């Protein structure tokens, strides 16, 4: 996910201006809706959850603007549990206490019911492993260990006036760990990690660790007050996006695993350039396609030299020739991904990581995927020249038969065609005939999970689209009806409606659609009005 | 034939006053109401209208019913979720939360229940599954919203490092993540920049040897 906010010293406007577009998988209907609610406390705008109240993390009130990136704190534990008494008592310090053992059961269209145990330890339930042979694996999650009053929340964020207020209304929001960038119309710009972390060791972020030693314990919660925020930095800019939040070095535990900088320093490249950011500049940061790796590529693809098999050296000067733009018109893009798609299978190969998952406590839907970890480390490794995990292969190896492999893999299609998101709708598997009705239009896109514009995909699968920018959108604070929005299908589920896919044709330009807050504008250009009534 | 009505007039027991839903040319809805009651009852059968087979077929994967619509692929989830406790934790929030946010939630499913009552046709997907809409509690809303970001992020960086370990070596398998670029740039301060920690195989040492013997 990615969002902005630039202060009122270095935008045209002269007050806030907010932006981003969240990031997940292209599951259908998208999991954000666009709506405005109005009533007599409060008239808000934004993004919803089918299913759920309010506007948990995209809106504006009138008077503060807020938004979110994933944030990438350490909200997880595994912990290793030694069992006895047949999985009966697990070790806690000296002592082998009584675990909790349940039965329940589910059904499946068209098979067998499934009978299956549920037992948990005081850490949390057993997720992986089999406790009758003396050791599996439990979740203590901030997702369900304690109560959560996230919701309480909801009914708070509604009436702030001011970024400081926003925060205050966000205290016990526990649910999901995120970014919340906020503006407001007077003037202000913020950052809060509107998150609820348990203290504990760095080293639970490394590996699941001991349940019994008692070393790896929660000691209670990082306060509200002592979690990392911003207000009005001296630069005027900030920028998130899934990047590490504040130093390793911060006295409190947050975080190991966060994505790579490339696509904050990107927005932020593009940021420190304009001090005159203007509400229509919100695409063109939007639509960004550098990747990050081009130079260590060519570096190492000049380095490596000719190749004696005559495909694999086409597709290597293409490369050392390549702008290194994800542009959707550009073929060499495609031959990029294919070359990186082989590299990481190689890889994963040969280190022995692909049968890392066939061991019992991999078992936790939906599973790992080899592949699409190891894709995210290959430029590390690669840049630091670090063999250890290629079983007596240099990187010069493995970069050579990568191309061999490639060059029987180039479609020569467009990145935005090879790229092209299949969306599939839930039933489209169990009703084949049914998948050209069922499944929203989609057009060429470019990108990958590298740029800003961060259409990524699933490695071991192939080049498709599979998540990315479920909403864009650029708030003018103070401004209002010129903020703007845009989903990737449409507002409708239902796949006959006029509204099912409409929205995939601004979306797939980059481009936004009005984001309307005057209700006499409203008025003017509804299409549809019904009246709810009192029954 | 197959679309719920957009315009006209529809009833919904428990509302206060009118509430007025206009749609514009993306069909994006803008609820105006009087009172909060009103607009959180309007939002539930607004979002009804456009989303209820995301609604439900959220809710069960949430539950722990999606098998029941989706088949055997869906199996291993419905029982991790099952095993997580999603009904027992979203029925203990709920009963924890201020007199605000319960009003809220209750209203919500309300409005949701109204639009199962309205007469609407269903959606295509019921017709294809053979299945009619089953209603709304309060703490559903809960479950719904806990499912849209279930086990995100740090947990499955921890279970991959785990798995490699027997098969790559501990030096080996704590390099297990996401590249840095070289040097995180931060997001506190703005602009800042900093080496991240490597991991401490030496403070790590029980840990890798407990797992080992574990997976062994
Ligand atoms: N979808 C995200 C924004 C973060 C992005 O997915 O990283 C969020 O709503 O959590």
């Amino acid at each position: 996910s990615n969002n902005w906010a630039v202060a009122p010293g270095r935008t045209a406007t002269g007050r806030p201006i907010l932006a981003g577009d969240p990031h997940r998988v292209f599951e259908i209907p998208g999991f954000y809706a666009q709506h405005h609610l109005a009533c007599d406390r409060f008239d808000m705008i934004g993004l919803t959850v089918p299913g759920v109240p309010g506007f948990p993390s995209f809106a504006h009130n009138g008077k503060v603007a807020y938004c979110v990136t994933s944030a990438f704190m350490d909200i997880h534990d595994l912990y290793l549990e030694q069992f006895a008494g047949e999985g009966r008592t697990a070790r806690f310090g000296n002592d082998f206490e009584p675990v909790a053992w349940s039965r329940d059961r589910i059904a499946v269209r068209g098979g067998a019911d499934r009978e299956f145990d549920i037992v948990e330890t005081r850490h949390g339930p057993v997720i992986a492993g089999d406790p009758r042979d003396g050791a599996a694996l439990t979740l203590r999650s901030v997702q369900f260990a304690e109560t959560d009053l996230s919701f309480d929340c909801l009914t708070r964020m509604p009436g702030a006036s001011t970024v400081a207020q926003l925060y205050d209304a966000t205290r016990g929001w526990g649910l999901i760990d995120h970014n919340l960038v906020a503006g407001d119309v007077a003037g202000s710009i913020g950052h809060l990690v509107r998150a609820r972390v348990p203290s504990r060791p760095r080293e639970n972020g490394w590996l699941p660790v001991p349940g019994w030693s008692g070393e790896h314990e929660w000691r209670g919660w990082i306060p509200h007050e002592a979690m990392p925020r911003v207000i009005d930095p001296p630069g005027g800019i900030i920028v998130t996006a899934n990047n590490r939040v504040v130093a390793d070095d911060h006295p409190d535990y947050l975080c190991t695993d966060c994505h790579p900088p490339y696509r904050a320093e990107r927005i932020m490249k593009r940021l420190v350039a304009n001090p005159a950011f203007a509400v229509d500049d919100a695409a063109a940061i939007h639509a960004d396609t550098l990747s990050p790796h081009v130079g260590l590529l060519r570096r190492r693809l000049e380095a490596l030299g000719a190749r004696d098999d005559s495909a694999a050296e086409g597709l290597r000067q293409m490369l050392v020739a390549w702008d290194g733009r994800m542009d959707a018109a550009s073929e060499v893009a495609s031959a990029y991904n294919a070359f990186r798609r082989a590299l990481t299978r190689l890889v994963t190969d040969r280190s022995g990581l692909e049968q890392a998952i066939s061991h019992p406590f991999a078992a936790v839907a939906p599973g790992v995927s080899p592949q699409g970890q190891v894709w995210w480390a290959v430029p590390t490794l690669l840049r630091d020249d670090d063999a250890g995990m290629l079983k007596g292969w240099s990187w010069d190896q493995a970069l050579s038969e990568a191309l061999s492999v490639a060059s029987q893999n180039l479609t020569g299609r467009s990145w935005g065609e090879e790229h092209r998101p299949r969306f599939t709708h839930p039933l489209a598997t169990q009703f084949p005939a049914w998948a050209g009705l069922l499944n929203p239009a989609s057009r060429p896109i470019g990108g990958d999970g590298d740029t800003v514009l961060a259409n990524g995909l699933v490695p071991s699968a192939g080049p498709q689209a599979t998540y990315g920018a479920l909403s864009r959108y650029v708030f003018d604070v103070g401004n209002w009806d010129n903020s703007r929005w845009v989903v990737f299908h449409g507002a409708s589920g239902h796949p006959a409606s006029a509204h099912y896919a409409d929205q995939n044709a601004p979306w797939s330009d980059c481009a936004m659609v009005p984001m309307l807050y005057s209700w006499d504008r409203i008025a003017a250009e509804a299409v549809t009005s019904q009246e709810l009534v009192p029954a | 034939a197959a679309l719920p009505p957009l315009s006209g007039s529809l009833p919904i027991p428990g509302l206060s006053a009118s509430v007025r839903v206009r749609r514009d040319a993306w069909g994006i809805p803008h609820i105006k109401a009087s009172g909060e009651a009103d607009a959180y009852r309007a939002l539930g059968f607004v979002h009804s209208q456009d989303r209820l087979f995301q609604m439900e077929l959220t809710r069960r994967k949430a539950l722990g019913r999606a098998a029941e619509w989706l088949g055997a692929e869906a199996a291993e989830a419905d029982i991790l979720v099952r095993r997580l406790g999603m009904e027992k934790v979203c029925r203990r929030d709920f009963e924890a939360l201020g007199v605000e946010a319960k009003d809220m939630l209750r209203a919500y499913v309300a409005g949701v229940n109204a639009f199962l009552a309205s007469g609407a046709p269903l959606p295509v997907e019921y017709g294809l599954l053979g299945a009619e809409p089953e209603p709304w509690e309060p703490w559903h809303s809960i479950a719904v919203m806990r499912r849209l970001g279930l086990l995100m992020g740090s947990v499955w960086f921890k279970l991959w490092r785990m798995l490699a370990l027997p098969v790559v070596g501990a030096a080996n398998a704590l390099k297990l993540r996401y590249d840095d670029g070289g040097r995180d740039l931060l997001c506190i301060p703005p602009g800042a920049e900093a080496d991240r920690l490597e991991a401490d195989l030496a403070t790590l040492r029980p840990a890798v040897d407990a797992l080992l013997k574990a997976m062994g």
